[PDB]
């Protein structure tokens, strides 16, 4: 999943 | 029900013998890791909140526990609020918990390995400002001896002790795979300390990845990483080589090929938890009392406990020359990533497949989420070279797709329903790390839901074939992954995309794609794209593909960068919104389309046994050419 | 090894004739690029302590000290006098609060609440940027040819508690009576303008883990003022007044709209000229200079005008490729051809920049595709939406992308900011692909991408804008620009294959917006527009079909  | 007010009530005791105030719990360990390990976590046994992101403050008053807001509606489900003061971190907020901890007690505590330099540095210096006349007096404390006592204290083991221990044994990472020798890694850090740092003869690698990385080797100690828990110390003598390589690890858990093998640099091999009294005693005493010169050089997120056994003016925090150094593959090592993505793409492949017959027959609608989680997981399991999965599978149902990262759980599972499906998966491979998100539709798609994919697509499919300049920075490519989204008043609270090790953290730093902190990009190095958009208590979407920098075109004046895929698995065509897509665009996916039919139809072919013909039918069902 | 460099002991962009022995440029006793910035330290002893940097002088220092290592300096010499002229006695003046909306002792206690808060470990700071001067105190001057600015420093000392002492150095023989008022009625102490470095090194400097500077100072200070310290005492950064003037008030912005509406005023004049002359085959007499002398005459009739805000760029086909072309004995005959006017001026009412191309013959297919590249980047630029943390940087890459996609690029930044009545390229903000910060509110820049061909020629189209807030929804605030400008573009140059019917409407809408703001300013003064120019302008400003 995302970096955020 | 293993009763936290009982082990809170337990711990103010536990504190209160050791003249300890207020005390400071971080979920981490000290290598930084983003996945913990159960043995780390600390917060949980005392608030019940199983989230990965928090931190808590223990006091005499009530205490407080700050969560990301991505983790919120997971605390307020899980941590309750009579005993415990709830908080959210924000973008916003950030330091809040900096202003907090300043706003109330002579003396605090910290777990050495569990805290980074960072958070201790920034409450140090917010305490400084905060009370002036204050004298703060930092101390490590060791077994358990308070005896010898602002008081600072950096605890060498933490109140809270608790778990499954690893006996499998480190691998090495063929050259076939990784493309270049443990040797010749060894020997570019080398030319790091002549030209680059000049200012320091000593170097601490603290990042397990980096540590597998510049060894070959791969280890068991993650369930998600292929990592294993070490320490490489890397001693310089400038008049213009390497002093002393000492390895700290796993004993138990080092080969005998390894070894030998380790005879080769000739690297000393110790004991892990040897790393602080070895620092302390052997290592610190030896150094030596316009140009400043640093004692040692450590990674900006280093434990606590090691950092402190050091002077801080002597110190020096920044990446280590490894961080560059995996950023930029290799082209053995961008082969190996196609190869991994390829069987990756197979896998999704039976996964979607299974689901498609099962929505006919209806069967799918008395699955689960996590069922169709152990579902892909398998089918990933079955492939050549796969070690594992990269990171906990989301397998996401209409609603629960808005939440980012949710997990289903045996408690925390929901029927898959004829709606919005979202599955962001990967896999550790020999050949490489995958991660890859697509959204599908179970039911009759409505048009919100085509015209937010599409939306998201649009910026996916742009970042995809992009032409840039090579000295653009990423924040722009972040920008144009938003940009469709911004014409709706739409964003996405995450980034767009992060560096991705070669078989080591899914997350890897050294280049990113985001809206914060951004560098050019250099041709070779690995990226995700994942735009995505969050509708609460209806559906959310993301799409996410790997790829990396390729040289497009070079003139007289200015070299231009692209990309080019690694993920190959194509988009779902009933979340179409046609009245948003350009011809280009579509041109665009016919394209990526036929590539993944080139690519996949004849490893089908010819495992009819594995994979048969209706999936071959399948395959070249979702991969038909759009009409213009 | 001596070192000339084109700068003044202001670290001006545009400096006068008493600053130039050698615009941009450094003599060593080559171009320089994005990639290629550090080369000249790894090529590369005195300098001129008046017209050199600190941030010049400790990069090479340093970079010297990374080979060969131990160097010495005396005031490494620093020359006062420097090795290897015209004077102003025209009088300093107000700035009026009607165009600056805020009172000069209001901008000091601004200032002052900067050194309570933000500055808590120096007190004393050193302004040495005239435009900070002259935006602090509300006045201007005629030291310097194109931005109305005056020699000066100013010197805050605090004390931590209120400011005990300012003292402002300069031109007293240009001081008013009227403004010697303003000056003891901020109570300031009023020196001149030779006494800084007397004053800095026989007063102020006797005095004075967890650490405090003595003095603040701006990075690029002359080496003069920085030399009368010890490095380890002097803490090099911007001073607070280079973000409260990036942020224009609401009047300000006002201000600026009504600049740019007289501008549009003399840009259809001027153009309305050239265009009467095309028909005659008139304008073919006419040369660069004539035609620059023709634009800076129509906006000197503008109401509030004080003179051109830069020097005019006035070029004709080939030389449109040269992108800071100056007009006498490099003067050209006016052709059928591409021509390319860049031009601004300094009102009470604020700074403008503006640049159109045009093309007084029939255009080839080449020039209206790569006019219309350049165009689509500038329209972009100009209605974007973007998220309040995005980086200036990524606005840079959108009025690039076309081009890029054709693999063109333009060797210059997209935008710079502007300042009210000041240096016509202001620090606090840009749009450009190297250094990048989130745009505010209020925020000027232009907009200004372009692509230039060797012995062919260019094409560059500016606007100026500021930043509005477009949207704000729970999670997140929009931003985008309005416009400032008032000028329609080239109907002629426009490849129609290129432009999507967003560009389209949009060209329409900002067509018929001018005509509706210019049209009755223009009906108003039939003596000073004719019918010829209502219609002339009624007919650039038409819709495309
Ligand atoms: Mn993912
Ligand atoms: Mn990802
Ligand atoms: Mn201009
Ligand atoms: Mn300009």
């Amino acid at each position: 999943x995302p970096p955020a | 029900d293993n009763n936290p007010a009982a082990r809170l009530e337990e711990l103010r005791t536990i504190m209160k013998k050791n003249k300890i105030d207020v005390y400071i719990l971080i979920n981490s360990d000290e290598h930084n890791s983003e996945i913990i390990n159960e043995k780390d976590k600390k917060i949980v046994k005392i608030t019940n909140y199983s989230g990965a992101d928090g931190i808590l403050i223990v006091t005499k008053d009530k205490p407080i526990l700050y969560v990301n807001a991505l983790y919120e509606l997971q605390a307020m489900n899980e941590l309750d609020q009579n005993l415990f003061t709830l908080r959210i971190s924000r973008i916003d907020n950030r330091d809040e918990i900096f202003e907090t901890i300043s706003s109330l007690f002579n003396t605090i505590a910290f777990d050495g390995k569990n805290t980074s330099v960072v958070f201790y540095e920034k409450l140090r210096k917010a305490l400084l400002n905060a009370y002036p006349k204050k004298k703060i007096v930092e101390k490590i404390i060791y077994n358990n001896n308070f005896d010898d006592v602002l008081n600072f204290l950096v605890l060498e083991k933490s109140l809270v002790e608790i778990y499954p221990v690893n006996n499998k044994t480190l691998y090495i990472h063929d050259r076939k795979y990784n493309g270049a020798c443990a040797g010749e890694k060894i020997d570019k850090l080398k030319q790091s300390l002549m030209y680059d740092i000049k200012n320091v003869d000593n170097l601490l690698l603290s990042e397990l990845d980096e540590i597998a990385y510049l060894l070959n080797l791969r280890g068991y100690d993650y369930q998600y990483s292929p990592l294993f828990y070490s320490y490489l110390l890397f001693q310089f003598d400038r008049e213009q080589d390497f002093s002393k390589i000492v390895f700290f690890t796993t004993v138990k858990n080092l080969p005998a090929d390894v070894k030998n093998l380790l005879e080769i640099n000739k690297v000393i091999v110790k004991e892990y938890e040897e790393i602080v009294p070895y620092l302390r005693d052997v290592v610190i005493p030896s150094i030596p009392k316009d140009f400043k010169k640093y004692d040692i050089s450590l990674s900006p997120y280093i434990n606590l406990m090691i950092y402190k056994l050091f002077d801080r003016k002597n110190v020096l925090l920044q990446n280590s020359p490894v961080v560059k150094m995996k950023a930029v593959k290799n082209d053995v090592e961008i082969d190996n990533m196609k190869q991994a993505h390829i069987l990756d793409g197979l896998a999704l492949l039976q996964f979607f497949h299974w689901c498609e017959q099962k929505r006919k027959t209806k069967e799918l609608f008395n699955e689960t989420e996590m069922s169709l989680r152990h579902k892909v997981d398998y089918f990933r399991s079955t492939k050549k070279n796969f070690i594992f999965p990269s990171f906990s599978t989301i397998s996401a149902s209409g609603p629960n797709a808005a939440v980012i990262h949710y997990e289903c759980t045996d408690k925390t599972n929901a029927t898959i329903k004829p709606a919005i499906y979202l599955l962001d998966s990967g896999g550790q491979y020999l050949h490489g790390t995958t991660d890859v998100t697509r959204t599908t539709h179970f039911g009759e798609p409505t048009a919100e839901e085509k015209r937010i994919y599409t939306l998201v697509l649009k910026g996916h499919l742009r970042l995809r074939k992009v032409i840039f300049a090579s000295y653009t920075n990423s924040s722009a490519l972040d920008f144009i992954a938003r940009e469709n989204l911004f014409n709706n008043f739409m964003d996405y609270n995450h980034g767009t995309g992060h560096g991705v090790g070669l078989t080591l953290n899914v997350h890897e730093g050294g280049c990113s794609i985001g809206p914060v902190g951004g560098a050019p990009l250099k041709k070779n190095m690995v990226l995700s794209n994942e735009p995505g958009y969050y509708m609460k208590d209806k559906f959310g979407v993301r799409i996410e593909n790997m790829q990396y920098v390729i040289s497009k075109e070079i003139t007289d004046t200015t070299e231009y960068l692209s990309f080019d895929d690694l993920t190959m698995y194509p988009y779902e065509k009933k979340l179409l919104d046609f009245s948003l897509l350009t011809n280009q665009e579509i041109k665009e996916l016919n394209e990526y389309h036929t590539t993944i039919r080139n690519t996949l139809l004849p490893l089908v072919k010819q495992s009819p046994q594995e994979y048969g013909e209706s999936v071959e039918k399948y395959l070249i069902e979702i991969t038909e050419p759009i009409a213009i």
